[PDB]
């Protein structure tokens, strides 16, 4: 029953004003990929900074099981895109945020599938 | 010159042909520093440029290449030079990788201890080490070629590097070994790369390129560490970050490079042609299995 929520304790620490996770790393690139979130090369665009995707996973970096069974981590051999308003905290973006299944991006930055 | 647009810089080959003695190594360069791109690692910078190198050698990429990574971890905990190889690296390269101490990684799998413990049943068609001890920067005491995980490296090299494979081995003034050297003339060329983003330092990277499995030509190590000193104390490299802001053609192209089985007798100098020519690949093609030897203490 008693489960560590890794997450939650993260997102408290932000608002209580904890300096974000550093030493993601950011890779070099044209930046002018598609902007999907999780790719296998790196993929920014010019409004996107391209990260090693181990190192912007929260279970990964603070060495816990992953959420889910299988155990399984989705950005791990990766390279995940965050937009560059937001790259001071990688972990905490990958965290708050979704990647819509349909087109790669993520939605709120970049997914455009809700438009008319 | 013109190499300030360059990855870095590559020994000139006569200074491989001196014989120099070994002076201690004094860069006009030292303590500067180039100008990273707003937040970029030195190890990003640095492994982006051995990579851009890389790119002008003749480099045998198989499909389903294997590559293995020594000295992969950081004090930051995490691998930044791991991550710029798994980007230069075609989709679907086998990527290992391996430190003494943890870290968190983008390869296909790591292995954490001494070098010394790590065991592989295959053979791998590239090997790079980023691998150093602190302690060897010692201006106070004799600089005599060092063992350690540089003798594990030359093992490993004559085990199970592939003909045909290629290594980039870093080394500094101090971290250096003879026998390193001298397995440089197992392979048909060899150099000592510095990259632009870190040429205040006397790190080089030893790269063999298209592994023989015999001497091609005789070289004496404590000779040619001397002559490369000797090179970077006359050649004074302006610090550059240029290259890293162009990553158009940084991809490694995958060349699909033939790989077959081939016992020592079959290795005729037709066979020795293709290897130099980065055309060849000679290994099995079996599973990749690794392992890392725990002691066992109480
Ligand atoms: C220059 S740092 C590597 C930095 C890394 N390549 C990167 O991308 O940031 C050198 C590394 O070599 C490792 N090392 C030194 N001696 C070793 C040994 N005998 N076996 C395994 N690793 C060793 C250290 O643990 C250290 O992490
Ligand atoms: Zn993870
Ligand atoms: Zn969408």
């Amino acid at each position: 029953a008693f489960a560590v929520d890794a997450a939650k304790a993260y997102k408290d620490y932000l608002a209580s004003g904890g300096q974000p996770i550093t030493n993601c790393v950011k890779m070099l690139c044209t930046h002018t990929g598609t902007g999907q979130a999780i790719t296998v090369t790196p993929e920014a665009n010019m409004d996107q900074e391209s990260f090693g995707g181990a190192s912007c996973c929260l279970y990964c970096r603070c060495h816990i099981d992953h959420p889910n069974p299988k155990g399984f981590c989705d950005l791990k051999g990766k390279y995940v895109q965050i937009p560059t308003t937001c790259a001071n905290d990688p972990v905490g973006f990958t965290l708050k945020n979704t990647v819509c299944t349909v087109c790669g991006m993520w939605k709120g930055y970049g997914c455009s599938c809700d438009q008319l | 010159s013109s190499q300030a647009w360059q990855p870095g810089v590559a020994m000139p080959n006569l200074y491989k042909m001196q014989r120099m003695l070994l002076e201690k190594c004094d860069l006009q360069n030292y303590g500067d520093s180039a100008t990273l791109p707003k937040g970029i690692m030195m190890n990003v910078a640095k492994y982006t440029q051995l990579c851009q190198y890389l790119n002008t050698l003749t480099l045998a990429v198989p499909y389903n290449m294997r590559v293995i990574h020594f000295g992969a971890g950081s004090d930051k905990g995490v691998a930044p030079g791991t991550a710029v190889l798994r980007q230069w690296l075609p989709t679907g390269t086998l990527l290992v990788d391996s430190d003494l101490n943890d870290f968190v990684s983008d390869a296909d799998s790591t292995l954490i201890g001494d070098c010394a413990t790590v065991h592989t049943a295959n053979k791998w068609d590239l090997i790079i080490s980023d691998m150093y001890d602190p302690k060897t920067k010692n201006v106070t005491k004799e600089n005599d070629s060092k063992e350690g995980f540089f003798t594990y490296i030359c093992g490993f090299i004559q085990q199970k590097l592939a003909l045909g494979g290629s290594v980039a081995i870093k080394i500094t003034e101090h971290s250096w070994n003879a026998d390193l050297y001298k397995l440089m003339g197992h392979f048909a060329w060899w150099t000592a790369f510095v990259t632009n983003v870190n040429a205040s330092s006397s790190e080089a990277f030893l790269i063999g390129c298209n592994y023989l499995g015999k001497p091609r030509e005789q070289i004496d190590g404590y000779v040619m560490h001397a002559n490369y000193i000797f090179w970077r104390n006359t050649n004074p490299i302006q610090l550059s970050s240029y290259s890293l802001f162009d990553m158009s053609k940084f991809p490694l192209k995958l060349r699909g490079t033939a790989v077959m089985s081939l016992k020592e007798g079959q290795i005729n100098d037709m066979i020795l042609s293709l290897l130099s020519k980065g055309r060849l690949i000679i290994r099995e093609n079996n599973r990749v299995v690794i392992s890392s030897d725990v002691l066992v203490n109480n």
